[PDB]
DNA sequence: GAAGGGGGGCTATAAAAGGGGGTGGGGGCGCGTTCGTCCTCACTCTCTTC
DNA sequence: GAAGAGAGTGAGGACGAACGCGCCCCCACCCCCTTTTATAGCCCCCCTTC
C-alpha cells in the first residue's frame, strides 16, 4: 500500500467493458449540455445466429447510429484510471470493440462539408486591397516612442555629483555585498556620474585582469 | 563597510594628514574619531592593531602609535639619487616615474636637477622608467655610425660563413 | 545626416518631402533633421528653392484618393491664395492642406479635416485656422470651369 | 460623449557659463573554427636466435 | 641450415596555438542641459458648450 500502487480489484472481478468509436457530432452534441444525465439509449438485438447493436439519439438532443463490432483477440486493452487524489485503480479489461457509423449517406456529407468549413474559419488567406494603403509612415514631428523616452530623461535629470565622503560610505557600505563590481554596475548602485567616480575609485580603488572575463574594477584598495 | 569599509577611510585620513604635514604618530582611537568610526567592531580594533597597522608599508610603529612613512617614500633630490644607486648595484630595477611624482612632491625639480645621472625609457603607454646612469664605462658616439653599424646585417650569416670571413682576411 | 540629407535631395529635384514625412521614416525627430538640414547647407555652400503649395498637392491629394479635378481646383486655390496674401506667413503645407479640404468639400469626394491633416501631416486645428482665412474669398479662389457638386454659398463655416 | 475654444507649450536666434550624457574610434580580450603537432597503427626486413 | 620482437617507413586519427570574429570596454569628442529676450506660426492638453 504505497501512492504509486495501482488498485488492480476491478481486474480481480474481471469486469468487462466495450470500446467503442464514435464521430464529434455524436460527443459534440452531448457535449452541449453534457450535465442532463440523459444522451440516448443503447439498443442490442439478438438472434438465433446473429446479433445486431444500434445507437438512438434522443430526441431532444437532436433538436439512428448502427453498431459493428471488431474482433478484440489481436490485442489486450485494459482501462485504468487517475484519481485526483493520487490512487490509481483499474476499471476493467476490454472484452468487446465497436465502431459507431452514419446511417445517412447522401445529406449526411453536407454536415461533414460544415464542419470541414468551420475548421477552416481560423484558416486566413491573403486579402485583396482595392485601393493602395497609404496610412503607413505617417507624417510625425516626432515618434512617441522618442518623446516618452525624452520625457523620462528630462523628468529624472542628470546625475549630481554627490560629496566625497557620501559616495566613499555608499561605495563602501556595499562592498559587503559582493567582492568585485563592475564599472557599468557600480554607477547604478552610487548614482554618480562616469566621470566623478572613476576618480574617486581611482583614489583608492584599483582594476583587477581577470582572464576569465575581462579586467575589472576591484574596491579593495589594497 | 563591514571589516573592510572601515580600514579604507582610516588610510585615506591618515594620508590626507601627513599632507597637512603633521608627522606626530596617532593612536588608533584617535584615528578613528575624526574618521567617524567610532563604532567599529572589537575584532577589527585588535585586527588593525595586528595586521593591518603593521603589514602596510606606509604604516610606522614609533613608541607604540602609528605615523606616515615619509621616509621610506622619496621626498627629497639626494634620496632619488641614492635610491636608483640601491637599484642598480642592487639590480632591482627601475621605477615607473608615476611612482617617483606621487612620492616626491614636485618630482621636475629633482629630476632636471640630477639631469643625465636619469635614464628614462619611454614605454608604450607613455610611462618612464627611471634607471641610475653608472658613469663607469661610457662610450656614444655619432648617429651615422650606428647607422652604418646597422647596414651590417648578421642575422642574416650562418656561423661557419661567419667564422671562415677570418680566415679569408687571415686574421 | 542621412536624414537631413534625403530631405535635402528631394528638395534639390523638385519633389520635396515635409520635415515630418522624412521623420516617419526615420528614427530622428523632426527639429534635429532641421538642425542638421541647415547644416549641410552651410557645409555645402548649397541653397535649396523656397518650397511651393503646388509641390505636395499630387501626393497629398493622391494619397486621399481624391479626383484629378479636385486636384487641379486644390492646386489652383493654393496658388491664388498665396497670390492674393490671404494667407500671410501661413505654412506652404497649411495652405495646401486648407485648400484641398476647400476643394474636397466642393466636389463629391468629402474628406474630413483629420483625414487631410493626417496625410499631410499639419493638425486639424491649424488647416481650421487656414481654412478660415481663405473661405471668405471661396469663389475667387475656385477655377472658373470648375463644377460644383456642393456650392460655393453652401461650403462649410468654421 | 463630440466638437470648439482657451490656455499653454515647441521651435528658432545670439551669446556665455560648467558639467553630465551620448557617440565614434581604438584596444585589450574571450569564444567558435582551422591547420600543424602529437599520437596511433598495418606491412615488412633485420640481428639475433635456434 | 631455418625462424621470434623491434624498428623504419608508410600512413591514419585526435588535440592545442594561432587566426580570426567579434563582445565588451575605455577613451576623446561633441552636444546637450540652463537662463534671458522679442517675434510668429504651429501644435497639444485641458476646459467648456451643446
Amino acid at each position: 500500500a504505497e501512492r504509486g500502487e495501482l488498485d488492480l480489484t476491478g481486474a480481480k472481478q474481471n469486469t468487462g467493458v466495450w470500446l467503442v468509436k464514435v464521430p464529434k457530432y455524436l460527443s459534440q452534441q452531448w457535449a452541449k449540455a453534457s450535465g442532463r444525465g440523459e444522451v440516448g439509449k443503447l439498443r442490442i438485438a439478438k438472434t438465433q445466429g446473429r446479433t445486431e447493436v444500434s445507437f438512438t439519439l434522443n430526441e431532444d438532443l437532436a433538436n439512428e447510429h448502427p453498431f459493428v463490432l471488431q474482433s478484440v483477440g489481436g490485442q489486450t486493452l485494459t482501462v485504468f484510471t487517475e484519481s485526483s487524489s493520487d490512487k490509481l485503480s483499474l476499471e476493467g479489461i476490454v472484452v468487446q470493440r465497436a465502431e459507431c457509423r452514419p446511417a445517412a449517406s447522401e445529406n449526411y456529407m453536407r454536415l461533414k462539408r460544415l464542419q470541414i468549413e468551420e475548421s477552416s474559419k481560423p484558416v486566413r488567406l491573403s486579402q485583396q486591397l482595392d485601393k493602395v494603403v497609404t496610412t503607413n509612415y505617417k507624417p510625425v514631428a516626432n515618434h512617441q516612442y522618442n518623446i516618452e523616452y525624452e520625457r523620462k530623461k528630462k523628468e529624472d535629470g542628470k546625475r549630481a555629483r554627490a560629496d566625497k565622503q557620501h559616495v566613499l560610505d555608499m561605495l563602501f557600505s556595499a562592498f559587503e555585498k559582493h567582492q568585485y563590481y563592475n564599472l557599468k554596475d557600480l554607477v547604478d548602485i552610487t548614482k554618480q556620474p562616469v566621470v566623478y567616480l572613476k576618480e574617486i575609485l581611482k583614489e583608492i580603488g584599483v582594476q583587477n585582469v581577470k582572464g576569465i572575463h575581462k579586467n575589472t574594477w576591484e574596491l579593495k584598495p589594497e | 563597510g563591514y571589516k573592510f569599509g572601515v580600514l579604507a577611510k582610516i588610510v585615506n585620513y591618515m594620508k590626507t594628514r601627513h599632507q597637512r604635514g603633521d608627522t606626530h604618530p596617532l593612536t588608533l582611537d584617535e584615528i578613528l574619531d575624526e574618521t567617524q568610526h567610532l563604532d567599529i567592531g572589537l575584532k577589527q580594533k585588535q585586527w588593525l592593531m595586528t595586521e593591518a597597522l603593521v603589514n602596510n608599508p606606509k604604516i610606522e610603529v614609533i613608541d607604540g602609535k602609528y605615523a606616515f612613512k615619509p621616509k621610506y617614500n622619496v621626498r627629497d633630490k639626494k634620496a632619488l639619487l641614492r635610491l636608483l644607486d640601491q637599484h642598480d648595484q642592487r639590480g632591482l630595477g627601475g621605477i615607473l616615474l608615476e611612482d617617483i611624482e606621487e612620492a616626491l612632491p614636485n618630482s621636475q625639480k629633482a629630476v632636471k636637477a640630477l639631469g643625465d645621472q636619469i635614464l628614462f625609457v619611454n614605454r608604450p603607454d607613455k610611462k618612464k622608467i627611471l634607471f641610475f646612469n653608472d658613469k663607469s664605462c661610457q662610450f656614444s658616439v655619432d648617429e651615422e655610425f650606428q647607422k652604418l653599424w646597422r647596414s651590417v646585417t648578421v642575422d642574416s650569416m650562418d656561423e661557419e660563413k661567419i667564422e671562415e670571413y677570418l680566415k679569408r682576411q687571415g686574421i | 545626416i542621412a536624414s537631413a540629407c534625403l530631405y535635402i535631395a528631394c528638395r534639390q529635384e523638385g519633389v520635396p518631402r515635409t520635415f515630418k514625412e522624412i521623420c516617419a521614416v526615420s528614427r530622428i525627430s523632426k527639429k534635429e533633421i532641421g538642425r542638421c538640414f541647415k547644416l549641410i547647407l552651410k557645409a555645402l555652400e548649397t541653397s535649396v528653392d523656397l518650397i511651393t503649395t503646388g509641390d505636395f498637392m499630387s501626393r497629398f491629394c493622391s494619397n486621399l484618393c481624391l479626383p484629378k479635378q479636385v486636384q487641379m481646383a486644390a492646386t489652383h486655390i493654393a496658388r491664388k491664395a498665396v497670390e492674393l496674401d490671404l494667407v500671410p506667413g501661413r505654412s506652404p503645407i497649411s495652405v495646401a492642406a486648407a485648400a484641398i479640404y476647400m476643394a474636397s468639400q466642393a466636389s463629391a469626394e468629402k474628406r474630413t479635416q483629420k483625414e487631410i491633416g493626417d496625410i499631410a501631416g499639419v493638425a486639424d486645428v491649424t488647416i481650421r485656422q487656414s481654412y478660415r482665412l481663405i473661405y471668405p474669398r471661396a469663389p475667387d479662389l475656385f477655377p472658373t470651369d470648375f463644377k460644383f457638386d456642393t456650392p460655393v454659398d453652401k461650403l462649410p463655416q468654421l
